[PDB]
């Protein structure tokens, strides 16, 4: 799969491919690799799909604790640590990596990648799943500073449809979720909207 | 005639009654504060007496009346620390149901839970039975707000309105009072209606700042706590009228 | 019987106390006295060990747990032993993990939360032993007296036993020389104390004195009636 | 509070003279609900024997009829000012000798009076003079 | 004997428990209730009143169903009762789970007394302060059933238990008919709760369930005005 | 008085109160007196020590401790009971960072705190914890926090406030403060004039006070007083005294 997600002045933007299958055959070409974690703090599932899903909803279930239990939105270095912590505690046994993405009052808009094995780490741009390793040369020679929205949107369209059309195991539509302090907004591009 | 049986709260006394659980009924009412809460067509407010002994308290930290989930409100009275206690359970339970079962508490659901949990606390000889009384209030699909009270003894149960406190029972003659004239109570009449419940209970006529009020409704499914401005916008259009 | 708030260490007496600790604290003081010095460099443990019948060797009350550290007991065997036991398991342990000398800080207070537990929780007796732990560390000797509430107190000299204010009272006067020391004078010192607990009949004999001394380069070491002759040979005599 | 009504009864009698009713009205209601939220003595009796002496001048009943209204429907009215206003209504609804005026004030005095209070006998006296009707 | 009525496992020297006495007797002072074996099915009814006009009725049920054709009611504590549904609808599934078929009344009233007296077996734990009244149709026969706080259970052509039991009883006892029809039954069970229900019940005020061939359901408040103007 | 109702802490009264919570509230005026105050940049405590000997050595049975990094500790009440306190909430404090990752907001710790103290309050086999203790942080993006948490169970947010015996006292002078423009440094005057005015002189006399803080003072670090800033506050104090 493809999941890249990336921070600017405001928010953060992230994308993901919507391929799921089980050996050649695709299984589901609507995937949403895209799980709403928090109102806004949102998840990038890669790997297992079942291990993903079932860490995601143990993560929605002790964020919301900790969000009703603070009455204050959470923190993505908090969610992160939790993702770190249940991949960590399962990793012998659990084939799921997660990005983090989200935006708070804090700081603002935060990425965290946690690849295979729990790498808890932080950085600007996170391109993770299988697909990750075809666009690497691609993002590295078109990432810049300083995105709009409108930048962020063209850089998630560009990126994730090559490694659409260049990746076996990245296809269907291509889902993107901007986060900023305004809300999150949610996009499917399918037919001529890809580039 | 039944003298010791008094002390042990599995114990039964002839007649079959369980003092330590009146016992408990009666405890909640050493806070001395008071909540009444009333429910419309499509709205549900709360309010609590706020008693403030210093400006050096935290008004912040001294509600009485607190959130469970993000649309299920909570407003209780008792013992502090058996009030907060029951608050953090009530929220543990909320929270691991939308883990099992993907979907939010219904106000029934989760004052049915608590109340297993307080008849389990006071059927063993182990526990004490959280003395306090809290009242469940947030909206439901296909019945609209719903208004719940439970008690230490595990009995919760659905009302058109609900009060406790030291004043529980005037509070409850006047809202009787109130609930047999069969009125549709729209969101600002249901506030007005508790709050002068309120003030003729305790007859201090308040000032706006002695008080908090929740209000949950269709159209603002969380519950919102009402800041100073509403209140006293509210407060002050009762006392005009 | 007013007096049925002290039957366990769970119930607050009406003014506001746990008679039960109040009954562990009276309980340390039929023990025989023992006091503590530290110098500027050395750590010394002073006890007046008491015999059941003198057709048998005294009682022991200098108890070593490590090489830095001794400790002084004054109450129960059983509770005295039991602690002693849990330290030289703990230092054990803390040599084994982290091969540096157990902090005395920390030691005394791993005490007061192990035994806290029955004070707090019904079941096992509050540990009715005095003790007086003679330590060194970065901030060279400690001495630290941990009372049978659980409690424990950083003190210049301690005397915990029979007859103890005596000995207190003594320390207090002499507050103003204790601090400039050397091993001798110290030693000679806390003989004295003791023989302000003792009363004047009894005198302090080879069988009657245990003396463990500690320090940076010597180690905890207990010394016996041979042992402790060069010690009482510096003794004075009885102000009688 | 006292020196606001001191202050502001000549000139409020002098306004009353152009009869204007609708702006003294709403006046004297807000200083009314402001002194009645204060919980103030004597500035209550004042305010409701000024709207009463002022309607009985303007002849109009109306509006002293609304103002009875509302001072019963609305709470925190304190007793003595209470009485002395009843008191004043009294001393105004007998010297009347108008039979339709009259009827239509005995008939208000009676029905605003759902929840008898202390004053209740002073309202006797003016049943009497439906007596004599 | 006052030395002996403050333990469960302790026997009084001359009887047995107290405590399950006191429970039986914090049994007689729950809400009336009524339980009547028909010829095609069993009616039971319960009162509701409850001061506080304010209270939803609807919001809580005396009557609830166990399985699709299994209900009960209680005489006694409610938060009891509500623990005895929680208890009896779990093993009547795990009954349906071991053997896919609907669960015979008898056996669930039997393991539901067991579970009862599980609760009395030993001291700290008080017994239920709750009697049912278990109503089902199997194999062609209705049952009524009652258990008891001391984990008994017998059965019943037709009872009455909770506050006036007594009289309740005598009134069962001269109008029930071995002949009758479910409507009669229904007709009979509001009568018996006329009979002690001190203020003028109405469709909410009583809440009743029915049992026959077409499973157990609890009457609705429509069906329940219309069964109270037919007895009028 | 309730004889008979309070031999544990699981039996209501014939009134419905718990009496084990009234014996350790009185315990608790039975103890030390330890006054704490957030200023608007941080929070500071203060202990007033009684040294019932003078064999003791200064610094014995500290009572300002540090729960985390940016969290203090002070305590009124039984020495045992405060360090027992002490170390579990250093526990969950360890907790909630190894598993959050972050620290720990004084709101949460002190909610935290007060279930666990109240967790003995109401068991029979336990005593609750007859102990009062002031949680004190300042973090840069939260602010500044102070709680009073009781043996009952609540945890209530003080700006200063002081428990001990003279507790009504302390009260007495404390409201003539204005607090929530100054900051630590213009509150240690204060504390130090309050502390040696409540003290008893004639009755329970030879008492010490140990002051700490955390703070931007200390980039959110809690730390006992300097030595300097100490011994000004107690001149202050021997001056205002007159």
């Amino acid at each position: 799969t493809t999941i890249m997600a990336v921070q600017f002045d405001g928010g953060v933007v992230l994308g993901a491919d919507s391929r799921t299958t089980t050996g050649s055959y695709i299984a589901n070409r609507v995937t949403d690799k895209l799980t709403p974690i928090h109102d806004r703090i949102f998840c990038c599932r890669s790997g297992s799909a079942a291990d993903t899903q079932a860490v995601a909803d143990a993560v929605t279930y002790q964020l919301g604790f900790h969000s009703i239990e603070l009455n204050e939105p959470p923190l993505v270095h908090t969610a992160a640590s939790l993702f770190k912590e249940m991949c960590y505690r399962y990793r012998e046994d659990l084939m799921a990596g997660i990005i983090i993405a989200g935006w708070d009052p804090q700081e603002g808009g935060q990425v965290y990648s946690v690849p295979m094995g729990g790498m808890m780490v932080r950085q600007s741009f996170a391109i993770g799943g299988s697909g990750s390793s075809y666009i690497y040369g691609y993002v590295d020679a078109t990432y810049r500073e300083g995105m709009t929205k409108e930048e962020c949107l063209q850089f998630t369209a560009n990126a994730l449809a090559l490694a659409m059309e260049r990746d076996g195991s990245s296809g269907g539509v291509i889902r993107l979720a901007a986060i900023a302090e305004s809300g999150v907004e949610r996009q499917v591009l399918l037919g001529d909207q890809i580039p | 005639s039944s003298a010791g049986f008094d002390r042990h709260i599995t114990i039964f006394s002839p007649e079959g009654r369980l003092y330590q659980v009146e016992y408990a009924f009666k405890a909640i009412n050493q806070g001395g504060l008071t909540s009444v809460a009333v429910r419309g067509k499509d709205c549900a407010v709360i309010v609590t007496q706020k008693k403030v002994p210093d400006k050096l308290l935290d008004s912040s930290t001294v509600t009485h009346l607190f959130k469970i989930t993000e649309n299920i409100g909570c407003v209780m009275t008792g013992m502090t620390a058996d009030s907060r206690s029951q608050v953090q359970r009530a929220r543990y339970e909320a929270a691991n149901w939308k883990y099992k079962y993907g979907y939010e508490i219904p106000v029934d659901m989760l004052c049915k839970r608590i109340a297993d949990i307080s008849q389990v606390y006071t059927q063993n000889a182990e526990m004490r039975p959280l003395g306090c009384c809290m009242i469940l209030i947030g909206i439901d699909e296909e019945q609209g707000p719903q208004v719940y009270k439970c008690d230490p003894a595990g009995y919760y149960c659905g009302f058109k309105a609900t009060a406790a406190g030291v004043k529980q029972t005037e509070s409850t003659s006047f809202l009787e009072k109130k609930v047999k004239k069969k009125f549709d109570w729209t969101f600002e009449q249901t506030v007005e209606t508790a709050i002068t419940c309120l003030s003729t209970v305790l007859s201090i006529d308040f000032k706006p700042s002695e008080i908090e009020v929740g209000v949950v409704t269709v159209e603002n499914p969380k519950f919102r706590i009402l800041t100073e401005a509403e209140i006293d916008a509210h407060l002050v259009a009762l006392a005009e009228r | 019987f007013r007096n049925q708030y002290d039957n366990d260490v769970t119930v607050w007496s009406p003014q506001g106390r746990i008679h039960q600790i109040e009954y562990a604290m009276e309980a340390v003081k039929q023990g025989s006295a023992t006091v503590g010095l530290k110098s500027k460099t050395h750590a010394v443990l002073v006890a007046l060990k008491r015999a059941q019948s003198e057709l048998a060797a005294h009682q022991k009350k200098i108890l070593h747990v490590d090489n830095h550290i001794g400790i002084s007991i004054a109450g129960l065997t059983a509770d005295a032993r039991l602690l002693c036991n849990f330290m030289r398991q703990e230092c054990l342990d803390s040599r084994f993990v982290f091969d540096r000398p157990l902090p005395v800080s920390r030691l005394v207070s791993l005490i007061g939360s192990k035994t806290q537990i029955p004070t707090q929780r019904y079941g096992r007796r509050p540990y009715g032993v005095g003790l007086l732990i003679a330590g060194y560390d970065d901030m060279g000797p400690h001495i630290f007296q941990t009372c049978p509430s659980a409690n424990y107190f950083d003190c210049r000299a301690m005397s915990i036993g029979a007859r103890s204010q005596s000995a207190r009272t003594y320390l207090e006067r002499h507050m103003s020389e204790f601090m400039e020391c050397n091993l001798n004078e110290l030693v000679k010192h806390g003989l004295r104390a003791l023989r302000e607990t003792l009363p004047a009949e009894q005198d302090l004999t080879t069988k009657n004195v245990s003396i463990g001394i500690v320090g940076k380069d010597l180690e905890f070491t207990i010394y016996d009636d041979d042992d402790v002759s060069p010690f009482l040979e510096g003794l004075e005599e009885r102000p009688q | 509070y006292s020196a606001t009504v001191d202050q502001r009864l000549p000139e409020c009698a002098k306004l009353a003279k152009e009869g204007r009713l609708q702006e003294v009205i709403e006046t004297l209601l807000s200083l009314e609900k402001q002194t009645r939220t204060a919980s103030d003595m004597v500035s209550t009796s004042r305010i409701l024997v000024a709207v009463v002496k002022m309607c009985y001048e303007a002849k109009e009943w109306d509006l002293l009829n609304e103002n009875i209204m509302l001072l019963s429907k609305r709470r925190s009215q304190l007793k003595q000012a209470v009485a002395k206003m009843v008191q004043q209504c009294c001393t105004y609804v007998e010297e009347i000798t108008d039979l339709p005026i009259k009827l239509r004030l005995i008939d208000t005095l009676r029905m605003v009076t759902e929840g008898k209070i202390y004053v209740e006998i002073e309202r006797a006296r003016l049943t009497k003079t439906l007596a004599t009707i | 004997e006052r030395g002996y009525s403050f333990s469960l496992t302790t026997f009084s020297p001359s009887g047995k428990l107290v405590q399950i006495e006191y429970a039986l007797a914090a049994v007689a002072g729950g809400a009336p209730s009524v339980g009547i074996k028909a010829a095609n099915g069993v009616v039971l009814a319960t009162e509701k009143k409850q001061k506080s006009i304010l209270y939803d009725e609807r919001s809580v049920h005396k009557v609830e169903p166990i399985t699709k054709h299994i209900g009960l009611v209680y005489s006694g504590m409610g938060p009891d009762y509500r623990v005895l549904v929680h208890r009896a609808r779990k093993l009547a599934q795990q009954y349906y789970l071991v053997y896919q078929e609907p669960i015979p009344t008898a056996q669930l009233v039997q393991r539901v007394a067991s579970v009862m007296q599980e609760y009395t077996q030993s001291g700290g734990v008080r017994p239920f302060g709750v009697s049912l009244l278990i109503c089902g149709w199997n194999e062609g026969r209705p049952y009524l059933f009652q258990s008891d706080p001391s984990g008994a259970y017998f059965a019943w052509k037709a009872t009455a238990m909770g506050k006036n039991y007594v009289n309740g009883k005598t009134f069962l006892e001269k109008r029930y008919n071995e002949d009758l029809e479910l409507e009669d039954a229904i007709h009979t069970a509001i009568l018996t709760l006329k009979e002690s229900f001190e203020g003028q019940m109405t469709e909410d005020n009583i809440e009743v369930g029915i049992c026959n061939e077409a499973g157990f359901r609890r009457l609705t408040p429509t069906e329940v005005k219309d069964y109270l103007a037919a007895i009028a | 008085i309730g004889t008979g109702y309070d031999l544990s802490a699981s039996t209501f009264s014939p009134d419905g109160r718990v009496f084990q919570v009234e014996y350790a509230m009185k315990a608790v005026e039975n103890s030390s007196t330890a006054i704490g105050i957030r200023c608007k940049d941080g929070v500071v405590f203060g202990v007033e020590k009684l040294v019932l000997s003078k064999l003791y050595e200064e610094g014995s049975n500290k009572r300002l401790f540090n729960v985390d990094r940016h969290v203090g500790m002070a305590v009124a009440g039984l020495l045992a009971d405060a360090r027992s306190l002490a170390d579990i909430a250093r526990e969950e404090a360890s907790n909630f960072r190894s598993n959050f990752g972050y620290n720990i907001p004084l709101k949460h710790l002190a909610d935290r705190v007060a279930m666990y103290v109240h967790a003995y309050t109401l068991y029979s086999a336990v005593r609750p914890f007859g102990c009062s203790f002031m949680l004190g942080s300042y973090s840069v993006n939260d602010g500044a926090q102070l709680y009073m948490i009781d043996p009952s169970g609540v945890s209530y947010g003080y700006w200063g406030c002081a428990i001990g015996k003279a507790r009504q006292a302390a009260k007495t002078e404390i409201e003539k403060l204005q607090m929530k423009e100054m900051t630590c440094r213009d509150i240690v005057k204060e504390v130090a004039k309050i502390i040696y005015i409540v003290h008893d002189e004639v009755k329970d006399k030879a008492f010490e006070l140990e002051l700490s803080w955390v703070g931007e003072l200390t980039n959110g670090r809690h730390e006992i007083v300097p030595k300097d800033i100490r011994e000004e506050a107690e001149k202050y104090a021997k001056e205002s005294l007159k």
